[PDB]
């Protein structure tokens, strides 16, 4: 145990604790959904 | 085919707006501009291309949901509609896509918790339904989304 | 704006503070059936 | 043939037999497992041929920190080790194991309130295993991969 991380290891770590939450596939779904006015 | 979603003006043209539901097409005519100024309610439009002719809207509005504890913000998706001329033709997802992307970027800015949906009709929950909304067992037609954070 | 009885307020809490939903190939994982329950 | 559930390791598992591919893994059970497992330093499961005590595969759990030198402690868990017996491989003995680990790491998030899962892959074989299975690939150290656990 006890591991030691650089600015940017804690940072990278940090950011996947607190990355942005997944959800629900029919929801992705609607997310990822690219509209008539996007080409 | 259809113009980016633009938040409603006067200079866009929703007097032969026809949806299907009339309480809907009545709000956008008569209530869209008002609300507008008043900040009481934000609504988008989609128009046909090189045009200010209203193919398809929503309208956002802010609220709280309290205990008969501070009261907790959530959106209300008031509002959605398309023109039956183009009924059936993804506009309508197309527009919950860009409702729900919006409501993202609030939650991100002022902390609402969920997106609230009060449906008219047993139809237009099932919209929802279909496209990841969770049905409030609780209330009839109630439906919400959870939002980030 | 929106008052809840208790039963209202109790399933939106709950919705609020439910787990956070797990990347698809992990839920694959997590509902593997492993070759020890045969 | 059939593989029992994974169970703690014990004095009575035979272990002496156990060929994984990877050397360090196989020493670190018959040498180290046992003594560790005593001490409470790492937590090991085995799998067994069924009616047998011979280990077919095998985990290690131990708990960890992240840390900065100001004050900036996070526990995790470390999945230390993961081997399956060549004569097993192939059988999906393997992913069996990660899904029991997982499972398990999920059952002490929420009574500890570990955040992540941390493993530290040493063929780069074996990290595109977790790679395949959704553990996220760090990109500032090597051979290092991590998953969340809730909350
Ligand atoms: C009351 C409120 O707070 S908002 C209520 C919703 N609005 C209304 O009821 C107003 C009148 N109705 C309308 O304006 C429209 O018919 C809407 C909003 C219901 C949908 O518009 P449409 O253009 O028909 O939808 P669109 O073509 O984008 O539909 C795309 C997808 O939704 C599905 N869908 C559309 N309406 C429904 C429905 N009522 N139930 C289930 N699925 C539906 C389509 O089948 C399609 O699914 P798929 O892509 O998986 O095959
Ligand atoms: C110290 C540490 O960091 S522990 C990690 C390092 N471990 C080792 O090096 C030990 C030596 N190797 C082994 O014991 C094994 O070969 C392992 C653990 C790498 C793989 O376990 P196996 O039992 O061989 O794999 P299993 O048959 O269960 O494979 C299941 C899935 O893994 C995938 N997989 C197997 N090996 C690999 C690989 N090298 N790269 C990517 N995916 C792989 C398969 O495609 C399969 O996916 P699928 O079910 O969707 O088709």
């Amino acid at each position: 145990g006890s591991f030691n991380f650089n600015d940017e290891q804690y940072e990278e770590f940090i950011n996947l604790l607190d990355a942005p939450v997944a959800d629900d596939p029919v929801i992705e779904k609607l997310l990822a959904r690219k509209p008539q006015w996007d080409v | 085919r259809v113009t980016a979603p633009e938040p409603l003006s006067a200079f866009h043209q929703v007097a032969e707006f026809v949806s299907g539901e009339a309480v809907l097409d009545d709000w956008l005519k008569q209530k869209g501009l008002k609300n507008q100024a008043l900040g009481a309610a934000r609504t988008f439009v989609v128009c046909k291309k090189d045009t200010k002719q209203v193919a398809g809207f929503y309208s956002l509005a802010t609220g709280s949901v309290n205990h008969t504890p501070d009261p907790i913000p959530v959106i209300i998706l008031a509002r959605l509609a398309v023109d039956l001329s183009f009924h059936g033709k993804g506009l309508g997802a197309d527009l919950l896509h860009d409702a729900v992307l919006r409501c993202y970027r609030v939650a991100e800015n002022i902390g609402v918790r969920a997106i609230m949906v009060h449906a008219l009709t047993e139809e237009a929950k099932n919209f929802f339904i279909h496209h990841g909304f969770k049905s409030s067992q609780t209330q009839q037609r109630t439906l919400f989304l959870r939002l980030p954070q």
